[PDB]
């Protein structure tokens, strides 16, 4: 599994700049695309999306007909296009898996991305974008929600995520309750439905980064402005 | 004729009591049971459902004969009822010439014949079948309209008849062919198929064969006087004899009566000689 | 959210039923004899650890599936309840005049079935040419295995092959009535079997398999389509 | 010399099974029904669940 | 010796015999004649899963008790949600028969066997794609007829060369081989405990076999005819069998005999597929009739009848919970019943 | 459990008359289609004779037909196999088996692979 961007640098405002995220290993067919965009000194923010096989496609509020998102694949390559680039378009670009079923973890992988620059919806906010915590003592991390995210179905879709410095993000707990693959058993999270908190029973220095909390009930996915943890 | 009338009467319900109980049997037994959801199934799940239809015009229709004294509906509801129910009877034919086809597709070449019964394949040509079918019938707005003699009640003497533009214009030469071919070509179809199908199985089948060979001969029975007696109808506008008229207007009778013999009998004569549905309705 | 497992699902269901046009259109064989018969000639005369053996071969555009259960325990009457979708049987008979009563005992067996009730079956008698010269030669007591071979006569719509001995002929279809008798002691006429002749070397099986799924699946839509 | 082994075999395992304690049918009863009554109230299948809180309908 | 041989296997058999005899007190019908009798009970089918292509042998619940896995002859092993009919996962099989197929308990791990006398392994939660090929459990002479999971390393495999093997999905060999039975293993079950599992053969036998030790302990020999489907009482130590002589008998490991029988008289097929609730009242069994008969188990009295399939029932199964029972047959559809 | 236990035979003469008997116990007999195998020494199995469940279709097979005659007494669950015009070929050890499943035709005793339904057997030996 590696996902790896093409493309990029500097665009004048009104040029036009094909972004391509190419597959390898993993079966690109069956495993759905998202675009996630990390501007500089702020949080993240999604952009687009196309289901397995080319099917429902999803844009966001901001970047409705403007970016035009295309999917292709027997060549396990994903395009994105960009049409016009603004102020706000410059952004880190992230390439992210996703299948959706039972069991399942999407967003788990994140591509290390390209970088782009130019010459009512959920929305999430956090108690303290920095807590300064030592390492090996517990660390608590909350976000909150506009609405309750518990669907009638019996889940929440709340999806946390760490991204370190220099790395792209990686999923620590998807439906509020489920470990991902891979992440050690120290992570946890509780919520009622409308508040939520992330429980960390002792924090290493291979641990630190950026907290960012993700809803999956109702698109556009909002993610949340950022905790960062200092040492 | 009184006694005349009471027997068409008599014949007509006891047909409508028959086909209605005929047509919801076959309608709602496919769709209760998956395990002959099959192609020939369809076919005769969308015959009864034309049926059907066309039964639920029986109490619009035999009055224009039973009585022919009231009239309530409008022009354009009298037009569009008869629509629906020349609809009906192309989309009718047009499946008798797909079963056919079908059937012919099965004996002569049963291989190729698998390799093209995919659903997707026979949802294409009965919607198809049912879009020409409309679309033949469309010219039935534009030919049928309420009108009546000059100089009379324009309450009492209102019947809806085919309009005097049709006649006088080149329209008559459309009701006569365009209707023909719809008779003409299923029934050269049905013949020639039928006669192969029969011939490979022959070359028990004999009870199959003088089934099917009855089939035809009902087809043609209930089909060719429903055109020969249009025909007539169409040339007695022409001046002439109160013959040809009379001929005309008992042929259009007895077309009637076996078309509607033949329409109670469609979800009878396909369903009686079948032992799969003959078993799984109980 | 569960709308993207509903797109999955029915990206699912695209893919059975493009695939489940390929398992309609081919047709499936099972392969049944014995230790003695040449079912292991037959296989290789067909030309485009493991209990099953899976041959692929196709002629005149459509593709069929043979399964071998050779190399299985010999206690069939489980497992063979699982070829019920299977579109005809072939079996093989050792035409050694003896194998043959354990041959009418399988094949009796086999149309007994409840199971294999709606089921066809094929019989190839190979190694015609064993026999041919087994009963040309004299020594076969071909009568005192089977008393019923004393009073049949050859019948008069027998077609002998030419250069064929008469003798021959009357074993051979004294062989299929023998078949044939227990093929038509149910009645039910669901399923007909279709004895044949083959040797070790006979490209035309291929053919005469052909014929007999073409007469199979012609019955089954006249079953099927409402013209049986 | 396979006869004779498979049918020592047979004996050895047949009176390895003879030598197993056992318990009365009375008491084997009694301890079904005690599992019965035990479980009966949280089986769906013997007591319906109302369409409510049912997971599935 | 042979003679002495015969001697004492018969002299061993009236001995068992008679200590079972006598081992015998009160029948369960007649301890069980004062209790209240379960009565008429209908279910309905909430949700048919549709999608099958060709005849459907088995099938198995998740410990999710919404997820299931159904095995059909077409040569796919699919996992559906039984609560929104949805399709997990459509597993293409090397080999189109198929006659088992396994839900592990930790649901990592889907198993399935057939004619191949291979016991194929796929895994789930694999990161590299939906389904792949784990390793072939090659090794067994005849056709596998069912498999069970113990743990994510341990699977019990149930052939048809009257062998029952433990496999270990590490070393991808027989850890243990059982060879007790004398006929064709159908059907084999696992107590909730994973220390006990018993095995039913072609031979009217029902055999204790240990997953440790590897002896076999007890020998049921109550039928007739031979035994398709086998399924321990949910507390693990009775067991029921049904077999092709129309009669479901239920046996216990403390007793050692039949304790109690279900026929009747307007049932003249076999029983394929056996089941039990989780309170053990209701015992589901699939007969040859084209439909599911509900057998009490301590009064073995006709509750009710599951008639929503137009074919054989092969297969039948329970959640671990006993919220829903998902019967697949031989129609290609698989009927859920609340 | 299945109990079928055959009795009868010995040493016959050529040309003489013998009966076989077997006491069918655990199971309905008048419920399942009964049959005869024999091994001879050198041979495998082959099927005998088998007679229906009342008795009605009986059938025997080529090498002994006429000769020999099967009957069932549902009553007592007993199997009779009288045997008349015996030869030296007919020397073997004849095992009474039953099929399977109940209501149903189908043979399955030819195997010789330790089949379940089937008794220890009882040898017959013909010698002048």
């Amino acid at each position: 599994v590696q996902l790896v961007e093409s493309g990029g640098g500097l665009v004048q405002p009104g040029g036009s700049r094909k972004l391509s995220c190419s597959a390898s290993g993993f079966a690109f067919s069956s495993f759905g695309m998202h675009w996630v965009r990390q501007a500089p000194e702020k949080g993240l923010e999604w952009v687009a999306y196309i289901s397995s096989g080319s099917g429902t496609i999803y844009y966001a509020d901001t970047v409705k007909g403007r970016f035009t998102i295309s999917r292709d694949d027997p060549k396990n390559t994903l395009f994105l296009q960009m049409t016009s680039l603004r102020s706000e378009d410059t952004a880190m670009y992230y390439c992210v898996r996703s299948i959706y079923y039972y069991g399942s973890s999407p967003f788990d992988f994140w591509g290390q991305g390209t970088t782009l620059t130019v010459s009512s919806d959920i929305v999430m906010t956090q108690a303290t974008s920095s807590v300064p915590v030592t390492p090996g003592e517990s660390v608590s991390i909350s976000c909150r929600s506009s609405k309750s995210l518990l669907h009638s179905n019996g889940n929440t879709y709340l999806y946390w995520f760490l991204q370190r410095p220099g790395q792209s993000p990686q999923l620590l707990i998807y439906r509020m309750s489920n470990l991902a693959s891979g992440v050690p058993d120290r992570f946890s999270g509780s919520g009622s439905g409308t508040a939520f908190t992330l429980t960390i029973s002792r924090l290493e220095a291979e641990d630190v980064g950026v907290y960012y909390c993700m809803q999956h009930l109702e698109y556009p996915l909002t993610f949340g402005a950022g905790t960062k943890l200092e040492l | 004729p009184a006694p005349l009338l009471a027997g068409v009467t008599a014949t007509c319900v006891a047909l409508f009591v028959v086909g209605i109980a005929g047509n919801l049997l076959t309608m709602l037994v496919v769709s209760r049971f998956r395990e002959l959801r099959t192609t020939t199934n369809l076919y005769l799940s969308s015959m009864a459902f034309s049926d059907l239809l066309i039964f639920l015009c029986m109490p619009l229709d035999l009055v224009r004969l039973w009585q022919y004294r009231p009239w309530n509906f409008g022009d354009l509801l009298c037009k569009l009822f008869q629509f629906v129910s020349e609809s009906c009877t192309y989309a009718t034919v047009l499946t008798i010439t797909a079963l056919s086809v079908e059937r012919y597709f099965a004996i002569c070449f049963p291989l190729r014949a698998k390799v093209v019964v995919t659903k997707g394949r026979v949802k294409l040509v009965i919607f198809v079948i049912w879009a020409v079918a409309f679309c033949s019938a469309g010219p039935i707005f534009v030919l049928v309209g309420v009108e009546h003699e000059n100089g009379t009640d324009p309450w009492d003497t209102n019947e809806c008849r085919p309009t005097e533009f049709a006649v006088r214009s080149g329209l008559l030469t459309v009701m006569v062919w365009v209707s023909s071919i719809f008779f003409f070509l299923p029934v050269f179809c049905l013949t020639v198929l039928y006669s192969l199908i029969g011939r490979k199985l022959w070359r028990n089948h004999k009870q199959t064969v003088k089934m099917l060979a009855v089939v035809v001969f009902a087809f043609i029975l209930c089909w060719l006087p429903f055109h020969v007696g249009r025909y007539l109808f169409s040339k007695s506008f022409e001046p002439g004899s109160l013959e040809i008229a009379q001929i005309s207007q008992y042929c259009n009778l007895v077309s009637f009566v076996l078309f509607y013999l033949s329409a109670a009998i469609n979800p009878i004569l396909y369903n009686i000689m079948s032992k799969k549905y003959r078993v799984a309705v109980f | 959210e569960d709308k993207a497992a509903v797109e999955r699902s029915k990206m699912i269901e695209k893919q059975l039923q493009k695939d489940k046009q390929v398992y309609r259109r081919t047709l499936r064989l099972l392969l049944l004899g014995a230790d003695n018969s040449g079912k292991s000639t037959i296989v290789k005369q067909m030309r485009i650890t493991s209990g099953i053996f899976e041959t692929k071969f196709q002629v005149d555009k459509v593709n069929f599936h043979m399964f071998d259960v050779g190399a299985q325990r010999d206690e069939r009457r489980k497992w063979i309840q699982c070829f019920n979708d299977v579109t005809a049987i072939i079996f093989v008979v050792d035409s050694s005049d003896n194998r043959l009563q354990e041959a009418l005992n399988d094949f009796k067996s086999i149309w007994n079935n409840r199971w294999l009730r709606t089921i066809s079956v094929i019989l190839f008698l190979n190694k015609q040419d064993l026999l041919a010269e087994k009963v040309l030669a004299g020594k076969s007591k071909i009568e005192d295995y089977f008393p019923e071979f004393a009073r049949y006569t050859t019948p008069e719509d027998a077609t002998p092959e030419p250069g064929e001995d008469p003798r021959v002929t009357r074993a051979k279809y004294f062989i299929r009535k023998e078949f044939v008798d227990i093929s038509t002691a149910s009645g039910d006429g669901r399923h007909i079997c279709y004895p044949h002749f083959t040797c070790s070397v006979d490209t035309e099986n291929a053919r005469r398999i052909f014929n007999d799924c073409k007469d199979i699946i012609l019955q089954m839509n006249l079953r099927e389509y409402n013209l049986v | 010399t396979a006869s004779i082994a498979q049918a020592r075999k047979l004996v050895e395992q047949l009176k390895m099974e003879a030598n197993i304690d056992r318990i009365k049918v009375s008491k084997a009863a009694a301890d079904l029904m005690a599992y019965c009554e035990a479980h009966a109230k949280e089986d769906p299948l013997l007591t319906p669940v109302p369409a409510s809180e049912n997971p599935f309908r | 010796e042979l003679d002495q041989l015969r001697q004492e296997a018969e002299q061993l058999k009236n001995q068992i015999r008679d200590a079972r005899k006598a081992c015998a007190d009160a029948t369960l019908s007649q301890i069980t004649n004062n209790i209240d009798p379960v009565g008429r009970i209908q279910m309905r089918t909430r949700r048919t899963l549709r999608g099958h292509l060709a005849k459907i042998y088995a099938m198995h619940w998740g410990t999710d008790s919404r997820l299931l896995v159904s095995a059909s002859q077409d040569g796919k092993l699919i996992i559906w949600d039984s609560y929104t009919t949805n399709k997990v996962h459509a597993i293409p099989l090397r080999s189109s028969w198929v006659m088992t197929c396994a839900y592990a308990p930790s649901g990592n791990y889907v198993a399935c066997g057939g004619l191949d006398n291979i016991c194929s392994i796929y895994n789930l939660k694999t990161r590299e794609g939906n389904v792949r090929v784990s390793r072939e459990l090659a090794g067994h002479t005849g056709y596998l007829s069912c498999c069970r999971f113990l743990d994510d390393n341990q699977i019990v495999t149930s052939s048809g060369d009257t062998t029952c093997a433990l496999w270990d999905i590490e070393t991808g060999q027989q850890t243990t081989t059982f060879t007790g039975h004398t006929g064709d293993v159908m059907s084999l079950s696992l107590a909730p405990d994973t220390r006990l599992f018993v095995s039913g053969a072609c031979d009217a036998s029902a055999k204790l076999w240990d997953v440790r030790e590897g002896m076999c302990r007890q020998t049921f020999t109550g039928h007739e005819s031979d035994i398709n489907a086998i399924c321990f009482f949910p507390n693990g130590n009775a067991f029921a069998t049904g077999s092709d002589d129309a009669t479901c008998r239920l046996f216990d490991l403390r007793a050692d005999q039949e304790l109690m029988t279900y026929s009747h008289d307007n049932i003249i097929c076999g029983i394929t597929s056996v089941s039990f609730s989780k309170s053990g009242r209701l015992l589901l069994a699939g007969y040859d009739d084209f439909n599911c008969n509900v057998w009490d188990a301590l009064k073995a009295d006709r509750a009710g009848v599951l008639a929503g399939h137009d074919n054989r029932v092969s297969c039948l199964g329970v959640t671990d919970d006993g919220m829903a029972v998902a019967t697949g047959s031989w129609d290609s559809f698989l009927k859920i019943w609340n | 459990q299945v109990q079928l236990q055959e009795s009868g035979g010995g040493l016959v003469q050529p040309g003489g008359s013998l009966r076989l008997s077997c006491a069918a116990s655990g199971f309905t007999f008048s419920n399942y289609k009964m049959n005869w195998v024999r091994q001879a020494p050198g041979k495998g199995l082959e099927w005998v004779s088998d007679i229906s469940q009342s008795g009605a279709s009986i059938s025997y097979t080529g090498s002994v037909k006429g000769r020999f005659t099967i009957s069932r007494d549902n009553a007592k669950n007993t199997l009779y196999l009288q045997m008349n015009s015996l030869k030296p070929e007919d020397t073997a050890v004849y095992y009474c088996a039953r099929c399977p499943a109940p209501f149903t035709r189908d043979c399955f005793d030819v195997t010789s692979t330790t089949y379940a339904y089937r008794g220890q057997g009882t040898q017959v030996t013909v010698s002048s």
